[PDB]
């Protein structure tokens, strides 16, 4: 069951429109539309009591909803605007006083120009041969960088299979022009193995980047190809010498 | 239905305790909540209290008095999973629900056997980075104010097939002189 | 002061001719409040309520209300489901709060199924009574969310007293008046063999009257006719106790009203 | 399934004499469910200028209402109430008298 909210990612132009879609299959009366910023609570956008009614929060400017059905709770970006960068939150509730559900958040970001858009360089950087000798283990570094939005997705694949376990991914991305408003980013990860799993050369260690940028459709009158959604990766190989 | 305060930040070690709390101020009361938010994940439901007194679910416990407009999520035996920020909420007469700004937990893994150590990785295609790893959870990083340096947050990753923790930082720079002892102090 | 109390009603209808769903609100025998699904808006039934609320309470309980009726409509069908009951029925609600003269309070919650006692909540034991095998379900799934029973218990103890005591003073000059009631003694052939005393009173407010007739002053009279406490249309009401007797004992009429005993003897 | 038969009381706001203005009160209680029909009727006439309370709900969970028209009643005037319900098997009047 739960909440559906789509899209996880998103970034527009200055001006440009969009809908949210939130769904919930748990005949829920309460939908909620919020907005998450740094340093602040929850600020609720708009709320729907039940289908058929929809109500002001206390940030509606810029926005709109529906509530033709019981299941569905869109939000509407009317005009793009720089301001709107944002982490929005769906969620619905039973009722008026009882627990919020929420979807897995959208973080949409509205940029003057297309052109600021870039996806990510990735290296993986091997094991130092000092900690391999000094602790009998092996961290392997990934570090994406100079991409926007800082929209990103870091996995790492062993052998074809995702893995979690010795994987330390930093939270959020880190500005690499941290002055400019509208800055690049990197972003670091760990792997961390024993030794001899790195020294079996059968094991092949990738990280992976999901970058959510441009769609097909996008207009694109630009030298450098068109920064759409898309995986970058790199690889290392174990070694035995 | 007016006001609620909570720590920005706490930060206290894995196996140990903590308690966050949130005080309001409201002409009207239908009760409080937790939600506890994972970093880039939904909240999600922990406690309600509305009568004063404590509730108890498993390692989480939260209090209300009603009076003192004060309200405090206790957690016990910290893992490092319970890192995350959690949410303070009440509604009003009205239903409105008023949320605080959060706390972000922080939980330092208990280092046994600190291991300080500034390793340098070559680039698998190559170009490199530095890693401080190993330390101790009360090893300062100092986030640089070098501009060609960039110096992550520390980071925990556990080896879970080893029953092994550590700390570790990343520091890169565009500069072809760059040493790894320049980073981190 | 006296005895005051707010009550909210909720009433469901499936497939009315009449509206699905009304809620009115009283502070006691006074409407303050409305809803209904033909309106899908709450307005004042008082204008003391009307003065001392801003708009954005009327909008904040419509939206509430427009929620409360979509969840009665489920609630109702459900309940005809249960029990295998096709065409019109009645789902009510009842919520309310006393504030008594000793400044003790009371609280209730209960619902009704075509008008019967379908369930009660007592908040003393955090539990609902039930009348049947289809309220027995409903308890259950009710008595599962320990949450929804102490908002219950916390709403009808703090925020409905809090709430009257807000509408009290919005309606002070209304609510805390005292009208006192005019009572005439009379004694009247009404009919062939009869010979009748009547205590009349009216232009009383409150409402709550007690009348009665005593003989030689010490004993109350077994046999009285009692005239209902009715509403006069000016918000004032009336009522009246009636005897036989022999047209040949001194008989006197006794009518206490908010803090006043009145005696007329004949 | 239970259902109650109102309650039908017709009564002057005033102690009722010929040729002052006074005001005819018809009160319908203690009835379920909530779909009523009232009239005033003068000498069997339907008055048209009629009012009457919103719907009131009762604890018991019966309903009650209160029909009323200003009137002058006279010694040759007969007021009445007429009230369906589905409880009825037809039209219940109640006159008026004093
Ligand atoms: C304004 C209003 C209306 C109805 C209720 C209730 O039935 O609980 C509450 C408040």
């Amino acid at each position: 069951a739960g909440v559906t909210q789509t899209p996880k990612f998103q970034v527009l132009k200055t001006g440009q429109s969009m809908t949210l879609q939130c769904a919930q299959d748990m005949n829920h009366n309460y939908m909620y539309w919020y907005r998450q910023d740094p340093g602040m609570g929850l600020r609720l956008i708009y709320y729907s009591a039940s289908e058929g009614t929809t109500d002001k929060g206390e940030v509606p400017n810029g926005y709109n909803v529906s509530r033709s059905t019981t299941e569905d709770f869109p939000l509407r970006l009317l005009s793009a605007a720089p301001s709107q960068t944002s982490v929005y939150f769906c969620a619905s509730s039973n009722r008026e006083y009882s627990p919020l559900h929420f979807g897995n958040g959208t973080r949409l970001t509205v940029t003057e120009d297309l052109n600021k858009v870039f996806p990510p360089e990735v290296a993986v950087f091997e094991p130092s041969e000092a900690e391999i000798s000094h602790t009998q283990k092996a961290t392997l570094v990934c570090l994406a960088t100079g991409f926007y939005p800082d929209h990103v997705e870091l996995s790492w694949w062993v052998n074809g299979k995702e893995v979690h376990s010795g994987v330390c991914t930093d939270p959020q991305p880190l500005k690499e022009q941290p002055a400019l408003n509208d800055s690049r980013y990197a972003l670091s990860s760990r792997l961390r193995v024993s030794a001899t799993f790195w020294q079996d050369p059968r094991n092949h260690f990738r990280c992976q980047v999901q970058f959510y940028g441009l769609s097909e459709n996008d207009e694109w009158t630009q030298d450098r190809a068109k920064p759409v959604t898309q995986i970058v990766s790199a690889e290392a190989w174990g070694r035995a010498d | 239905g007016q006001n609620i305060d909570q720590p920005t930040e706490m930060t206290a070690t894995e196996g140990a305790i903590v308690q966050i709390n949130c005080t309001y101020q409201t002409s009207g009361f239908n009760g409080l909540f937790w939600y506890q938010q994972h970093a880039g994940e939904a909240p999600t439901f922990l406690s309600y209290n509305v009568l004063d007194g404590l509730e108890e679910k498993g390692r989480f416990s939260s209090f209300l008095s009603r009076s003192k407009g004060y309200s405090y999520l206790l957690l016990k035996e910290l893992q490092m999973k319970d890192s995350a920020s959690y949410l303070c909420a009440f509604l009003d007469s009205n239903y409105q629900l008023i949320w605080g700004a959060g706390t972000k937990l922080i939980i330092k893994p208990d280092i046994q056997n600190p291991d300080p150590a500034v390793y340098q990785l070559r680039d698998s295609k190559s170009k490199s980075v530095c890693l401080f790893t190993d330390f101790d959870s009360q090893t300062n990083v100092s986030q640089s104010k070098d501009s060609d340096v960039y110096i992550t947050d520390k980071c925990v990753l556990d080896m879970r097939s080893m029953d092994f923790k550590s700390n570790s930082a990343v520091a890169w720079s565009n500069k072809s002189d760059f040493a790894c002892a320049n980073a981190f102090n | 002061m006296r005895t005051h109390s707010l009550r909210y009603f909720r009433l469901g209808v499936s497939d009315p001719i009449v509206p699905e769903f009304i809620s009115v609100g009283y502070v006691d025998s006074h409407p303050i409040t409305t809803y209904d699904s033909v309106t899908r808006q709450k307005e004042p039934r008082a204008p003391w309520m009307a003065e001392n609320l801003a708009p954005d309470h009327w909008e904040r309980y419509t939206q509430l209300l427009r929620g409360w009726q979509q969840m009665f409509k489920v609630e109702l069908k459900r309940l005809q489901r249960h029990y295998n009951h096709s065409g019109s029925h009645t789902y009510q609600r009842m919520i309310g709060c006393e504030l008594l003269e000793d400044g003790s309070t009371t609280g209730f919650l209960q619902y009704a199924y075509d008008g019967q006692d379908f369930l009660i909540f007592n908040k003393d034991t955090l539990s609902w009574l039930a009348v049947d095998n289809v309220a027995h379900t409903i308890k259950q799934a009710w008595e599962a969310n320990q949450h929804e029973l102490l908002y219950q218990k916390n709403w009808l103890e703090e925020e409905c007293i809090a709430w009257l005591k807000r509408f009290l003073e919005y309606g002070k000059d209304t609510l805390q008046r005292t009208e006192p009631p005019l009572v005439r003694v009379n004694r009247k052939e009404t009919f062939p063999g009869v010979t009748a005393l009547f205590c009349k009173a009216h232009g009383f407010y409150p409402p709550e009257i007690y009348m009665t007739w005593m003989k030689n002053g010490e004993e109350i009279v077994q046999e009285i006719d009692y005239g209902d406490i009715l509403p006069s249309g000016d918000g004032t009401y009336q009522a009246w106790a009636s005897i036989e007797l022999d047209p040949q004992n001194l008989y006197s009429c006794h009518v206490e009203h908010s803090g006043v005993h009145m005696v007329l003897q004949v | 399934m239970i259902q109650r038969t109102p309650k039908i009381q017709v009564y002057s706001r005033h102690p009722a004499e010929n040729g002052k203005s006074n005001f005819l009160n018809c009160y319908v209680s203690g009835f379920h469910p909530s779909d009523i029909e009232v009239d005033l009727l003068k000498n069997g006439e339907r008055i048209e200028k009629v009012e009457h309370s919103d719907l009131s709900f009762s604890k018991d969970w019966s309903f009650y209402l209160l029909y009323y028209t200003e009137f002058t009643p006279t010694e040759k005037d007969e007021y009445a109430c007429r009230v369906n319900h589905v409880t009825l098997s037809q039209p219940k009047i109640v006159k008026w008298d004093r």
